[PDB]
């Protein structure tokens, strides 16, 4: 049931590296790849994410990609940097200059075949590959442009495999350059066509959580990534540990995605605390459905849940979990569509994450996600209306028409979500 | 909070029940087809009982007993009485009745010939459930006109001995019928509402001419349209128990309780105990309650006869508030509690 | 003696199969290594237990069973479990990756690739039968494999074994027990395709088993193990007559003869009593009259519905333990004067009774207390159509928006198969209505 | 209320009680066509995808 992980560009590698640190600690893997855990439950599904090496070492099935070396030297110098297969660092020198065209059509195209060579090698040593997970941002050049180029080439070579992404959406509140909405709009169109499930991680939400809830006056990217890595661990619990749910990425897509293009999920996590206090099951369930715990800055009260997955971790009363989960729905039943019966699925795993007696992870397929794409669409149009900053893209050979098409594609996506928000 | 759905928009009674539920602040009305309800106020026909009681974590309650239609259709009521040993063909409070298809066509003529040969009163009435809304009724003394009438309508009818000697209110020499409201809750407690209504005729009772049918049929719609004197004795041709009891004292030196109400309670109890094993929701995966309208006639000997049982009754205007409040107290809040009794419990 | 082959498809079929064969071994005195010290005919024989077990030269008693699943992890538990020695490797068949809760993926995409292998392995078992009577098929409605591959296999079994009877044990989906959103689709698709090919099918609603484990076993959150050991008691009491000396339901043909006079209406309701907690320190043993009375309580039924508001076409009572006919008739007399039991007009009002003197066997350490007498009632009542209505409603809600339909079309299924299957169900519900209800 | 067809063995007994009296399949080839037709639709859809990716 193997998964091949790919991390691309600055954001993609920094969040990817944290993910591997977090789940290596959950499975008992030290930074040299030696297992030193205490429960065989840690090892039962270790092969989903790790290859076993010669000396009984475990190696992440992870490919690290960038068009400049800097961030990947940092990963190699990082805490768990020696755990990765050295042959799986694939990088150029030019950079992508926060430019989707450089990543997708010029600099990235020179590097992409080398990446596929490594992807092919990891897939070859898979007993039966489930599919792929990609971590990247949409606002830069490498993760956004080369990342979506990568997804297109993986689909051509593995058309029957699941493609899953963790995609960081840009926000003016946590912004590097003014062209982020261009890069994000070009990428969303690729994701609509070529992924099966995409976790929408909004840097605006991450910032608000660090500021408003965690009481960090000056959030850094590292603070933002703590939330991402905790969420990534949460949503992959059922892939990584045994439980009564006997389900993989395809079963997730089948039950979460009622229409192929509407596969953009709002993740959330509880608790988020600025701590030794016990969380009760009622509190854990209330917070996990609270907008303030969501990682896409969208108000779920502004739309309707098509489908929800909830994953509880820790030793707690399953009976109380069901009661609260039924309570949450029976109370707010105007936010669930009534034409998908039993559209809220609850799963449980006994192992809690590092440092918590219990936690809960939320995955929502809500029509409110349309607010995210509207926001990007508005920022796109405010510049594109004056053709501002376009020379950076036309100098890589792109035409204005390709921008007009990506803009229409995202507006169509928004209209598709709105069509089901009033569906009765 | 508690949740409910409304699936009968024409119900005067549960419109008011739902109005009261929302005003408690502790009930929320969901859409017609939301399955996550505690309370269903169901449709009259094809109520989907088979979809109740399968929602994890919801105690579900519906305002109809599945199977109570046996008591609440004219044809099946006759069948239920004749074939149930608890009620039996030797049942003294239900008129001689037969079901006729356009089957008991033969036995009805057998008793008809017996009475007419004995020169006894031989007036019968033919009616049906499909004959709703004040029409499709024939009172005759000749069996020919009764059977010829049913074949033309083309639906399952009942022929019943017409009570030729009714109790007649004075002044006016006038006919009436008694409506009693009965609530059966989820524990199958049988509650009789204290307040009944007499639905009166405005015209003097004429035993010679059964063709007019204004002084013979006491329905509020036939008196509102076809009757002179409508309203002169009582507002809306409705006499309530206090006045009627006072009348029975002044006129006949007895009380409503002794002369009539013991029989009414006896009949209600007999009918509902008879069908209890068929419709009880004790030990079922969902619970039922239901409001019933029992219609009674009183003869000149102060003998009470059951005429029919209504499964979706309305209420008299001045009694809507009290009874609807009683429904919430006894049938709904007893299952879904919020944060003197108007009913007589028939044991 | 005439052999029966059991076929277990998908996770639910396999895990229930394990609970059944474990219980069969305890009932017949077969140890996990397959030896049976009481079988004095070494290497052969045509005893009643040989309907379900073959015999090797070394005295090993081998289930006439095939286990099929499209991923390996559930059957791998069988291969390393307590009863691993019971089965040959040829009998345990696993694919590489499962059907992803998708009927179309189990039926068309993966099923096309594994069906000939499965039929080959069944043929190997058939070739050891002197007089094979047919097949018992265990599967869920809800799984991609349980729904999609089962219907493909049933079609091919009709081709390859045309004169052989086929019985189903089918797990009907419930949200309290790990259901997927698309299970109503899979349930309707597999019922439509399997209907013509199954002679008698026993539906078990996971909701009813769940609640029996909560109420009567005092298990707050039942697992599949709790669920399946209760199910295997009901299955055991249904198949006991094929495996023990007796004169009722002695071959598969007799199941349809006794329970199914109308071929499309072939879904008998099972009701079982008593279910008593083994942790109950103090228990009063229940009489014939009390366990028989309990057969008419919805709370003891394998599918929750109300038989008072349907009609019976047939009714069989299967007792295990200390029961004599005189108690049964005295108990039936009492119940007929208390309960609403109405048969259709063109059927006799009565009961076929079977008694086996051996009380139920209970799995050591299990949840079920040992009792001195138990009964399973199999009744063909139109009330079971309430379960079809519930499922068709849920189908209709999603299908009106075509939610999830693309997953099935993407496996090569035509959209028209959805409405074709829904149309079949509509005719089925109409058939129950014509049989079971009088005009209002 | 009558008992009929009483059979007795050392393992148990069986009998009947009557309270009241009363008053085509697809061939192997056809299955093969269906499975191949679905596979062709799968191949057709995959060829459209790869055509789209070639553009
Ligand atoms: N009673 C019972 N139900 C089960 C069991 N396992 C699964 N189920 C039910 O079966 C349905 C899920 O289908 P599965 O049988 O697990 O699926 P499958 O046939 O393996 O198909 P795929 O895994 O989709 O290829 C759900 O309704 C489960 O609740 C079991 O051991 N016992
Ligand atoms: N057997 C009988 N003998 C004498 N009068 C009778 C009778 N049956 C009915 N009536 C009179 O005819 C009227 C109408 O009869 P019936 O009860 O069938 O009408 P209905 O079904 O409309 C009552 P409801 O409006 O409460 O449903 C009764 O109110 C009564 O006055
Ligand atoms: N959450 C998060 N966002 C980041 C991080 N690094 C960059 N970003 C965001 O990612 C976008 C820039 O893309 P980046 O990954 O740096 O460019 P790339 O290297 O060309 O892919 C902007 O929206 C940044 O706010 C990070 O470590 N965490
Ligand atoms: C690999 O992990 C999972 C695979 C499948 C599911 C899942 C989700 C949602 C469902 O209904 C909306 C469902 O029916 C089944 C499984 C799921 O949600 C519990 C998973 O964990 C997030
Ligand atoms: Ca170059
Ligand atoms: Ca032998
Ligand atoms: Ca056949
Ligand atoms: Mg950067
Ligand atoms: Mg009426
Ligand atoms: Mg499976």
């Amino acid at each position: 049931r193997e998964i091949v992980h790919i991390q691309a560009g600055q954001c993609g590698n920094q969040i990817g590296a944290k993910f591997w640190e977090v789940i290596s600690d959950e499975h008992g893997i030290d930074p040299t790849g030696s297992y030193h855990g205490d429960s065989d439950l840690q090892l039962e599904r270790i092969n989903v994410y790790y290859n076993e090496a010669t000396g009984n070492k475990y190696v992440p099935r992870a490919i690290l990609v960038d068009l400049e070396p800097g961030t990947m030297d940092s990963v190699r110098s990082g805490p768990f940097g020696q755990i990765f297969r050295p042959d799986n660092f694939v990088f150029g020198q030019s950079g992508a200059g926060n430019n989707w065209a450089k990543g997708h059509y010029t600099e990235g195209a020179e590097l992409v075949d080398s990446v596929l060579d490594v992807v092919r090698k990891e897939s070859e040593s898979c007993d039966c590959l489930q599919g792929f997970q990609l971590t990247h941002s949409l606002g830069g050049g490498t993760g956004s442009g080369m990342g979506t180029l990568l997804i297109s080439k993986i689909r051509e070579e593995y058309p029957d495999r699941i493609m899953n992404t963790f995609s960081v959406m840009p926000s003016p509140k946590v912004s590097d350059t003014v062209v982020e909405p261009y890069n994000a709009t070009l990428s969303v169109h690729q994701l609509v066509e070529n992924t099966d499930e995409t976790y929408c991680i909004d840097n605006e939400a991450l910032y608000d959580i660090c500021f408003r809830t965690l009481k960090l006056t000056t959030p850094t990217y590292g603070d933002l990534n703590h939330l991402v890595s905790a969420t990534m661990s949460g949503v992959t619990t059922c892939l990584r540990f045994p439980g009564q749910l006997n389900a993989d990425l395809r079963k997730l897509a089948v039950n979460m995605v009622p229409f192929p293009r509407l596969h953009f999920f709002m993740p959330g996590f509880a608790p988020l605390t600025s701590q030794y206090r016990a969380l009760t099951v009622p509190e854990l369930t209330q917070q996990m459905f609270d907008s303030k715990n969501m990682m896409a800055a969208c108000d779920p009260r502004h739309g309707r849940y098509l489908t929800v997955a909830a994953i509880f971790r820790g030793r707690m009363s399953m009976k109380e979990v069901d009661e609260q989960m039924l309570n949450v729905q029976n109370k707010n039943s105007s936010y669930f569509v009534e034409w998908i019966p039993n559209n809220v699925k609850t799963a449980v795993c006994d192992i809690p994450p590092r440092g918590l007696k219990m936690s809960a992870t939320f995955i929502g397929n809500s029509t409110a996600i349309q607010e995210l794409f509207k926001r990007i669409s508005e920022q796109f149009t405010a510049m594109f209306r004056r053709k501002a900053f376009l020379h950076w893209y036309t100098g890589e050979g792109m035409d204005e028409m390709e921008f007009t098409e990506a803009e229409s594609n995202m507006n169509d996506l928004v209209s598709e979500y709105q069509q089901y928000q009033d569906a009765t | 909070m508690y949740t409910f759905v409304v699936r009968d928009e024409n119900s005067s009674v549960y419109a008011e029940v739902s109005r009261l539920l929302l005003a408690t602040g502790q009930w929320k009305r969901l859409r017609k087809d939301n399955p996550r309800f505690n309370l269903m106020l169901g449709e009259r026909n094809r109520l989907p009982f088979g979809r109740l009681g399968h929602e994890p974590g919801l105690v579900q309650l519906v305002n109809y007993y599945r199977g109570a239609d046996k008591l609440c259709r004219k044809a099946s009521l006759v069948k239920l009485i004749k074939t149930s040993p608890e009620l039996s063909e030797s049942c003294t409070w239900f008129p001689e009745s037969y079901v006729i298809y356009p089957d008991e066509r033969e036995v009805f003529l057998a008793a008809y010939n017996r009475r007419r040969e004995g020169r006894e009163g031989n007036v019968w009435i033919a009616k049906s459930s499909a004959g709703a809304k004040g029409e499709g009724i024939l009172i005759s003394s000749e069996a020919s006109e009764l059977l010829d009438f049913i074949d033309e309508q083309g639906q399952v009818h009942v022929i019943q001995k017409y009570l030729e000697k009714p109790l007649l209110l004075e002044p006016g020499h006038r006919k009436f019928d008694i409506r009693s409201w009965v609530l059966v809750d989820h524990l199958y407690n049988i509650y009789l509402y204290r307040e009944g209504v007499l639905r009166t005729s405005s015209e003097p009772y004429n035993s010679a001419n059964f063709q007019d049918k204004t002084c013979h049929l006491t329905n509020h719609c036939i008196q509102k349209e076809y009757s002179k004197n409508y309203g002169r004795y009582e507002e809306g041709n409705e006499m309530f128990f206090e006045e009627f009891n006072q009348y029975l004292m002044d006129a006949l030196n007895t009380t409503l309780e002794n002369s009539i109400l013991l029989q009414i309670k006896h009949i209600i109890r007999s009918c509902l105990m008879c069908i209890e094993p068929a419709i009880s929701t004790k030990h079922l995966h969902y619970q039922s309650f239901q409001l019933f309208g029992f219609d009674f006639m009183v003869d000149e000997e102060l003998k009470v006869w059951l005429i029919e049982v209504n499964g979706a009754p309305a209420c008299a205007q001045k009694l809507y508030a009290e009874l609807c409040q009683g429904i919430v107290d006894v049938a709904i809040s007893s299952v879904f509690p919020l944060a003197t009794s108007i009913f007589i419990k028939l044991h | 003696m005439r052999e029966c082959i059991s076929i277990h498809v998908g996770q639910a079929g396999v895990q229930i199969g394990n609970a059944c064969w474990e219980l069969y071994c305890l009932e017949h005195g077969i140890q996990p290594d397959g030896q049976m010290p009481s079988d004095k005919t070494i290497g052969g024989g045509d005893d009643s237990f040989n309907t379900f077990f073959s015999e090797t030269g070394a005295g090993k008693h081998v289930p006439r069973a095939v286990f099929v699943d499209l991923e390996p992890t559930v059957i791998d538990e069988v291969r390393t479990g307590t009863y691993r020695q019971l089965f040959h490797p040829e009998q345990l068949i696993t694919g590489k990756e499962d059907a992803a809760n998708n009927y179309a993926r189990g039926h068309y995409t993966i099923g096309k690739e594994i069906i000939d292998l499965v039929l080959d392995r069944i043929r190997k078992l058939a070739d050891q039968c002197t007089g094979l009577q047919g097949f018992l098929v265990f599967h869920s409605f809800g799984g991609g494999t349980g729904s999609g591959f089962t219907s493909l296999l049933m079609e091919r079994l009709s081709v390859d074994y045309g004169k052989k009877s086929k019985l189903e044990f089918s797990i009907y989906p419930a949200p309290q027990v790990s259901t997927a959103v698309v299970e109503p689709y899979n349930s309707i698709l597999t019922t439509h395709t399997t209907l013509e090919h199954s002679d008698c099918a026993f539906m078990v609603d996971n909701e009813a088993i769940y609640d029996i484990c909560r109420r009567n076993l005092d298990i707050e959150r039942p697992t599949y193990t709790n669920l399946n050991r209760l199910i295997s008691q009901i299955v055991s009491s249904i198949t006991a007559s094929l495996r023990f000396d007796g004169a009722l339901n002695v071959d598969l043909t007799e199941f349809q003869t006794n329970l199914v006079p109308y071929p499309r209406i072939h879904f008998p309701l099972a009701t079982y009593a008593p279910v008593i907690s083994a942790e109950k320190a103090y228990h009063e043993q229940l009489s014939v009259a009390e366990i028989t009375n309990a057969c008419f309580e919805p709370a003891n039924q394998m599918v929750k519905c109300d038989p008072r508001h349907g009609k019976y076409m047939a009714c069989c009572l299967l007792y295990r333990g200390d029961v004599v006919p005189k108690d049964v008739n005295a108990a039936i007399a009492t119940i007929k004067t208390k309960r609403s039991i109405q048969f259709v007009d063109w059927c006799p009002t009565g009961f076929k009774v079977g008694i086996n003197y051996q009380p139920p066997t209970v799995v050591p350490g299990g949840d079920l207390a040992k009792v001195q007498r138990a009964v399973c009632m199999l009744s063909n009542t139109t009330a079971i159509a309430e379960a079809w209505a519930r499922l068709d409603h849920k189908f209709d809600l999603m299908y009106a928006k075509r939610a999830f339909v693309h997953w099935y079309v993407g496996e090569g299924m035509e959209e028209g198969e959805f409405s074709e299957a829904r149309e079949d169900m509509a005719a089925l519900e109409k058939d129950y209505e014509e049989v079971g209800v009088d005009s209002v | 209320m009558e008992v009929i067809e009483l059979n007795k063995c050392t393992s148990g007994q069986s009998f009947e009680v009557i309270l009241k009296p009363p008053s085509r399949d697809p061939s192997l080839e056809e299955i093969q066509k269906k499975l191949e037709a679905a596979e062709e639709r799968r191949k057709y859809q995959e060829a459209e995808l790869l055509k789209h990716l070639a553009e």
